[PDB]
Protein backbone atom coordinates (compact mmCIF):
# COMPACT_ATOMS: atom_id res chain seq x y z
CA UNK A 1 0.00 0.00 0.00
CA UNK A 2 2.65 2.54 -1.10
CA UNK A 3 -0.04 4.58 -3.14
CA UNK A 4 -2.11 4.60 -0.36
CA UNK A 5 0.03 6.44 1.91
CA UNK A 6 0.45 9.02 -1.29
CA UNK A 7 -2.97 9.57 -1.42
CA UNK A 8 -3.80 10.02 2.34
CA UNK A 9 -1.26 12.35 2.38
CA UNK A 10 -2.23 14.14 -0.78
CA UNK A 11 -5.99 14.00 0.84
CA UNK A 12 -5.21 15.36 4.43
CA UNK A 13 -3.25 18.11 2.98
CA UNK A 14 -6.45 19.15 0.80
CA UNK A 15 -8.82 18.79 3.77
CA UNK A 16 -6.49 20.43 5.60
CA UNK A 17 -6.81 23.84 3.97
CA UNK A 18 -10.66 24.33 3.96
CA UNK A 19 -11.16 24.55 -0.07
CA UNK A 20 -14.63 26.00 0.71
CA UNK A 21 -14.02 27.89 4.07
CA UNK A 22 -13.12 30.43 1.72
CA UNK A 23 -14.06 33.83 0.30
CA UNK A 24 -12.84 33.48 -2.91
CA UNK A 25 -13.27 30.05 -4.23
CA UNK A 26 -11.84 29.41 -8.39
CA UNK A 27 -11.89 26.04 -8.41
CA UNK A 28 -11.72 26.19 -12.57
CA UNK A 29 -8.32 27.52 -11.88
CA UNK A 30 -7.40 23.94 -10.68
CA UNK A 31 -8.87 21.98 -13.71
CA UNK A 32 -6.19 19.79 -15.36
CA UNK A 33 -7.97 17.31 -17.97
CA UNK A 34 -4.49 16.41 -19.03
CA UNK A 35 -4.82 14.32 -15.58
CA UNK A 36 -7.59 12.21 -16.35
CA UNK A 37 -7.33 8.26 -15.63
CA UNK A 38 -6.63 5.92 -18.40
CA UNK A 39 -8.71 3.64 -15.81
CA UNK A 40 -11.98 3.62 -14.08
CA UNK A 41 -14.51 1.04 -13.05
CA UNK A 42 -17.91 1.72 -15.29
CA UNK A 43 -19.73 -0.76 -13.98
CA UNK A 44 -19.99 -3.53 -10.95
CA UNK A 45 -21.79 -5.83 -9.23
CA UNK A 46 -21.98 -7.34 -5.87
CA UNK A 47 -22.84 -10.63 -4.89
CA UNK A 48 -20.29 -11.54 -2.49
CA UNK A 49 -22.89 -13.42 -0.37
CA UNK A 50 -22.39 -16.62 -3.04
CA UNK A 51 -19.95 -15.96 -5.97
CA UNK A 52 -18.02 -12.79 -5.49
CA UNK A 53 -17.72 -9.21 -6.88
CA UNK A 54 -17.73 -8.66 -10.71
CA UNK A 55 -16.81 -5.52 -12.37
CA UNK A 56 -16.15 -3.73 -15.58
CA UNK A 57 -13.20 -1.19 -16.12
CA UNK A 58 -13.69 2.29 -18.68
CA UNK A 59 -12.04 -0.44 -21.22
CA UNK A 60 -14.88 -2.48 -21.75
CA UNK A 61 -12.80 -5.49 -20.13
CA UNK A 62 -14.47 -7.62 -17.16
CA UNK A 63 -13.04 -8.91 -14.13
CA UNK A 64 -14.13 -10.84 -11.18
CA UNK A 65 -12.56 -10.96 -7.33
CA UNK A 66 -14.04 -14.14 -6.48
CA UNK A 67 -14.75 -14.59 -2.63
CA UNK A 68 -11.35 -17.23 -2.36
CA UNK A 69 -9.74 -14.32 -3.24
CA UNK A 70 -8.77 -15.38 -7.21
CA UNK A 71 -9.39 -13.51 -9.69
CA UNK A 72 -10.75 -13.42 -13.46
CA UNK A 73 -9.60 -11.03 -16.06
CA UNK A 74 -11.56 -11.05 -19.43
CA UNK A 75 -9.90 -8.19 -21.85
CA UNK A 76 -11.64 -6.30 -24.11
CA UNK A 77 -11.25 -8.64 -27.21
CA UNK A 78 -13.68 -10.65 -24.86
CA UNK A 79 -11.33 -13.29 -25.67
CA UNK A 80 -7.63 -13.23 -23.42
CA UNK A 81 -7.73 -14.37 -20.09
CA UNK A 82 -5.49 -13.88 -16.90
CA UNK A 83 -6.32 -15.79 -14.06
CA UNK A 84 -4.15 -14.41 -10.59
CA UNK A 85 -4.96 -16.72 -7.51
CA UNK A 86 -4.10 -15.77 -4.08
CA UNK A 87 -0.48 -16.25 -3.43
CA UNK A 88 -0.11 -14.01 -6.83
CA UNK A 89 0.60 -17.07 -9.61
CA UNK A 90 -0.59 -15.61 -12.72
CA UNK A 91 -1.90 -17.86 -16.01
CA UNK A 92 -2.73 -16.68 -19.71
CA UNK A 93 -5.16 -18.15 -21.38
CA UNK A 94 -8.35 -17.64 -23.26
CA UNK A 95 -11.58 -18.77 -22.81
CA UNK A 96 -11.70 -21.09 -25.99
CA UNK A 97 -8.71 -22.89 -24.77
CA UNK A 98 -11.39 -25.01 -22.78
CA UNK A 99 -9.54 -25.33 -19.54
CA UNK A 100 -11.43 -27.44 -17.03
CA UNK A 101 -9.79 -26.32 -13.51
CA UNK A 102 -11.64 -23.03 -14.58
CA UNK A 103 -14.78 -23.42 -16.25
CA UNK A 104 -16.87 -22.86 -13.19
CA UNK A 105 -15.04 -19.63 -12.38
CA UNK A 106 -14.88 -18.84 -16.25
CA UNK A 107 -18.84 -19.40 -16.67
CA UNK A 108 -19.19 -17.36 -13.50
CA UNK A 109 -17.51 -14.77 -15.29
CA UNK A 110 -20.06 -15.12 -18.52
CA UNK A 111 -22.88 -14.18 -16.10
CA UNK A 112 -21.37 -11.25 -14.41
CA UNK A 113 -20.53 -9.68 -17.46
CA UNK A 114 -24.20 -10.41 -19.11
CA UNK A 115 -25.73 -9.18 -16.06
CA UNK A 116 -23.61 -5.93 -16.63
CA UNK A 117 -24.27 -5.85 -20.15
CA UNK A 118 -28.21 -5.76 -20.73
CA UNK A 119 -28.90 -4.23 -17.03
CA UNK A 120 -26.29 -2.08 -16.19
CA UNK A 121 -25.29 1.44 -17.54
CA UNK A 122 -21.64 2.30 -18.30
CA UNK A 123 -20.08 4.96 -15.99
CA UNK A 124 -18.18 7.47 -18.00
CA UNK A 125 -19.20 6.73 -21.33
CA UNK A 126 -19.02 9.95 -21.96
CA UNK A 127 -14.88 10.18 -21.18
CA UNK A 128 -12.40 9.98 -23.42
CA UNK A 129 -9.66 8.27 -21.03
CA UNK A 130 -5.85 8.76 -21.17
CA UNK A 131 -4.04 7.04 -23.89
CA UNK A 132 -1.58 4.80 -21.49
CA UNK A 133 1.03 2.67 -22.20
CA UNK A 134 0.46 -0.57 -24.70
CA UNK A 135 3.20 -2.29 -22.53
CA UNK A 136 1.61 -1.67 -19.18
CA UNK A 137 -0.51 -4.27 -17.27
CA UNK A 138 -4.49 -4.08 -17.37
CA UNK A 139 -5.23 -3.09 -13.40
CA UNK A 140 -7.18 -5.33 -11.60
CA UNK A 141 -9.36 -4.74 -8.56
CA UNK A 142 -6.88 -4.69 -5.21
CA UNK A 143 -9.58 -4.72 -2.79
CA UNK A 144 -13.04 -3.13 -2.33
CA UNK A 145 -15.99 -2.44 0.65
CA UNK A 146 -19.15 -0.80 1.01
CA UNK A 147 -20.27 1.31 3.69
CA UNK A 148 -23.91 2.57 3.82
CA UNK A 149 -23.51 5.86 1.78
CA UNK A 150 -20.94 4.40 -0.89
CA UNK A 151 -19.13 1.63 -2.96
CA UNK A 152 -15.01 1.88 -2.37
CA UNK A 153 -12.87 0.49 -5.05
CA UNK A 154 -9.32 0.16 -5.06
CA UNK A 155 -6.81 -0.91 -7.98
CA UNK A 156 -3.68 -2.26 -8.86
CA UNK A 157 -2.75 0.80 -10.14
CA UNK A 158 -3.09 2.77 -7.12
CA UNK A 159 -6.20 4.53 -8.47
CA UNK A 160 -9.29 4.43 -5.96
CA UNK A 161 -12.69 4.93 -6.86
CA UNK A 162 -15.63 5.74 -4.74
CA UNK A 163 -19.18 5.74 -5.70
CA UNK A 164 -22.12 7.22 -3.74
CA UNK A 165 -25.34 5.64 -3.72
CA UNK A 166 -27.71 8.63 -2.87
CA UNK A 167 -26.99 10.85 -6.13
CA UNK A 168 -25.33 9.03 -8.27
CA UNK A 169 -21.85 11.10 -8.12
CA UNK A 170 -18.25 9.86 -8.11
CA UNK A 171 -14.40 9.73 -7.61
CA UNK A 172 -11.60 9.13 -9.41
CA UNK A 173 -8.17 9.65 -7.30
CA UNK A 174 -5.04 8.67 -8.94
CA UNK A 175 -2.04 9.35 -6.16
CA UNK A 176 0.04 9.34 -9.06
CA UNK A 177 -0.97 12.48 -10.95
CA UNK A 178 -2.16 13.18 -7.08
CA UNK A 179 -5.55 14.53 -8.94
CA UNK A 180 -9.19 13.49 -8.40
CA UNK A 181 -12.08 13.63 -11.33
CA UNK A 182 -15.28 14.38 -10.26
CA UNK A 183 -18.57 13.41 -11.75
CA UNK A 184 -21.52 15.11 -10.36
CA UNK A 185 -25.30 14.24 -10.81
CA UNK A 186 -25.63 15.73 -14.15
CA UNK A 187 -23.08 13.44 -15.24
CA UNK A 188 -20.45 15.83 -15.60
CA UNK A 189 -16.27 14.77 -15.36
CA UNK A 190 -14.18 17.21 -14.08
CA UNK A 191 -10.17 16.44 -13.21
CA UNK A 192 -8.68 18.78 -11.02
CA UNK A 193 -5.04 18.65 -9.50
CA UNK A 194 -5.35 18.56 -5.54
CA UNK A 195 -2.63 20.96 -4.61
CA UNK A 196 -4.17 23.60 -7.12
CA UNK A 197 -7.30 22.95 -4.90
CA UNK A 198 -5.44 24.02 -1.66
CA UNK A 199 -4.87 27.27 -3.23
CA UNK A 200 -7.38 28.12 -5.11
CA UNK A 201 -10.43 26.23 -3.17
CA UNK A 202 -13.66 24.35 -4.63
CA UNK A 203 -17.51 24.43 -4.02
CA UNK A 204 -18.93 22.65 -1.00
CA UNK A 205 -19.72 19.30 -2.23
CA UNK A 206 -16.45 18.48 -3.81
CA UNK A 207 -14.99 19.49 -0.38
CA UNK A 208 -17.35 16.91 1.32
CA UNK A 209 -16.63 14.37 -0.77
CA UNK A 210 -13.21 15.27 -0.82
CA UNK A 211 -13.75 14.84 3.06
CA UNK A 212 -15.43 11.23 2.91
CA UNK A 213 -12.94 10.28 0.43
CA UNK A 214 -10.04 10.53 3.02
CA UNK A 215 -12.01 8.63 5.64
CA UNK A 216 -12.35 5.47 3.25
CA UNK A 217 -8.44 5.96 2.31
CA UNK A 218 -8.16 5.75 6.46
CA UNK A 219 -10.63 2.53 6.04
CA UNK A 220 -8.20 1.16 3.32
CA UNK A 221 -4.58 1.61 5.01
CA UNK A 222 -6.18 0.54 8.32
CA UNK A 223 -7.60 -3.07 6.85
CA UNK A 224 -3.89 -4.24 6.32
CA UNK B 1 -28.23 -14.93 -11.44
CA UNK B 2 -30.07 -12.45 -9.43
CA UNK B 3 -27.46 -10.46 -7.30
CA UNK B 4 -28.30 -8.46 -4.09
CA UNK B 5 -26.22 -5.30 -5.23
CA UNK B 6 -24.69 -3.60 -8.64
CA UNK B 7 -24.17 -0.12 -9.73
CA UNK B 8 -27.05 2.16 -11.34
CA UNK B 9 -29.02 -0.03 -13.43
Amino acid sequence: DCHLSDMLQQLHSVNASKPSERGLVRQEEAEDPACIPIFWVSKWVDYSDKYGLGYQLCDNSVGVLFNDSTRLILYNDGDSLQYIERDGTESYLTVSSHPNSLMKKITLLKYFRNYMSEHLLKAGANITPREGDELARLPYLRTWFRTRSAIILHLSNGSVQINFFQDHTKLILCPLMAAVTYIDEKRDFRTYRLSLLEEYGCCKELASRLRYARTMVDKLLSSR
Amino acid sequence: FDPPLHSTA
